[PDB]
């Protein structure tokens, strides 16, 4: 069995520019287990990133919150890239503070 | 407070 | 009404140490235990605050449990390769979930107890609380040791008497979060996309429970097909965020709502773009 991440990348509050915040990265429906999450900025690995415990859902499947501490700017770019046995290259998903 | 039931497979 | 479910995990990475065992405890949508057997010295530890105020008697006895449960979880492992007749080279995982659900009253409604390998079911406990239902003729092997060593009569009585018991416990102490549903903050924003055409985003921001319905409607008709609808995602604050977007014609703005339904909202939200 093997199911691939949904990913999501957003904040914990309204986007505000110079505001601190939380980027998060919500990673679900996946198996096995092992994954690989990295929060960026402007390309780079955000390296103060925590996970919330590995838990599942009814069907099993696995569920990981990636969260950082951030301040949205006018001209800084946020992503998630996320890599797991079923992605043949990671996966990199740009926050938008519209979603 | 979890299970202290043995659930040897 | 209320439940209360403990989920496990158990690992195996053949080339790479022992197997790992996870097991996390929730009330309702409220994570508030949590064990992980990779840690340096493995713990069940807090995750809510009303859970805090339980003695050490119970972090200790919850840990025992824990790691006689881990270490049972990697005999299970060793047992299925066996029953699987599975190479000693590949990972392997088992997956277990259990607990009770009480009525407005705190008398149990129903006992839980549900095993799986590899992310499919294996074995499960029927709400009988005195058979099991296994999915294979490797969990038949289980089954049958199970109903030799009186399995689920025990657990009967832990569902009956413990689990009901501990979530009464869990409701009174967490009364104030636990039991006071928080409603969303709700927000219309709008996006042109080009000269014709716009995003309308309905957002439900900081509510608990996780269970909501967002909605939009154009003209009182309900939107569910052309509407993006995340999955509901945590906030990381407990409160969780859900949004409900639609691309619309430009000019049609004014003729779509959003409709917020939830606990916490004494009546249901309806919730426009205000420009």
């Amino acid at each position: 069995i093997q199911r691939t991440p949904k990913i999501q990348v957003y904040s914990r509050h309204p986007a505000e520019n110079g505001k601190s915040n939380f980027l998060n990265c919500y990673v679900s429906g996946f198996h096995p287990s092992d994954i690989e999450v990295d929060l960026l900025k402007n390309g780079e690995r955000i390296e103060k990133v925590e996970h919330s415990d590995l838990s599942f859902s009814k069907d099993w499947s696995f569920y990981l919150l990636y969260y950082t501490e951030f301040t949205p700017t006018e001209k800084d770019e946020y992503a998630c890239r996320v890599n797991h046995v079923t992605l043949s290259q990671p996966k990199i998903v740009k926050w938008d503070r519209d979603m | 407070l979890s299970s202290p039931v043995t659930k040897s497979f | 009404s209320h439940s209360m479910r403990y989920f496990y995990t158990a690992m195996s990475r053949p080339g790479r140490g022992e197997p790992r065992f996870i097991a996390v405890g929730y009330v309702d949508d409220t994570q508030f235990v949590r064990f992980d057997s990779d840690a340096a010295s493995p713990r069940m530890a807090p995750r809510a605050p009303w859970i805090e105020q339980e003695g050490p008697e119970y972090w200790d006895g919850e840990t025992r449990n824990m790691k006689a449960s881990a270490q049972t979880y990697r005999e299970n492992l060793r047992n299925a390769l066996r029953y699987y007749n599975q190479s000693e080279a590949g990972s392997h995982i088992i997956q277990v979930m259990y607990g009770c659900d009480v009525g407005p009253d705190g008398r149990l409604l129903r006992g839980h107890d549900q095993s799986a390998y590899d992310g499919k079911d294996y074995i499960a406990l029927n709400e009988d609380l005195s058979s099991w239902t296994a999915a294979d003729t490797a969990a038949q092997i289980t089954q049958r040791k199970w109903e030799a060593a009186r399995v689920a009569e025990q657990l009967r009585a832990y569902l009956e008497g413990l689990c009901v018991e501990w979530l009464r416990r869990y409701l009174e102490n967490g009364k104030e979060t636990l039991q006071r549903a928080d409603p969303p903050k709700t927000h219309v924003t709008h996006h042109p996309i080009s000269d014709h055409e716009a995003t309308l985003r309905c957002w439900a921001l900081g509510f608990y429970p996780a269970e909501i319905t967002l909605t939009w409607q154009r003209d009182g008709e309900d939107q569910t097909q052309d509407t993006e609808l995340v999955e509901t995602r945590p906030a990381g604050d407990r409160t969780f965020q859900k949004w409900a977007a639609v691309v619309v014609p430009s000019g049609e703005e004014q003729r779509y709502t959003c409709h917020v339904q939830h606990e916490g909202l004494p009546k249901p939200l309806t919730l426009r773009w205000e420009p």
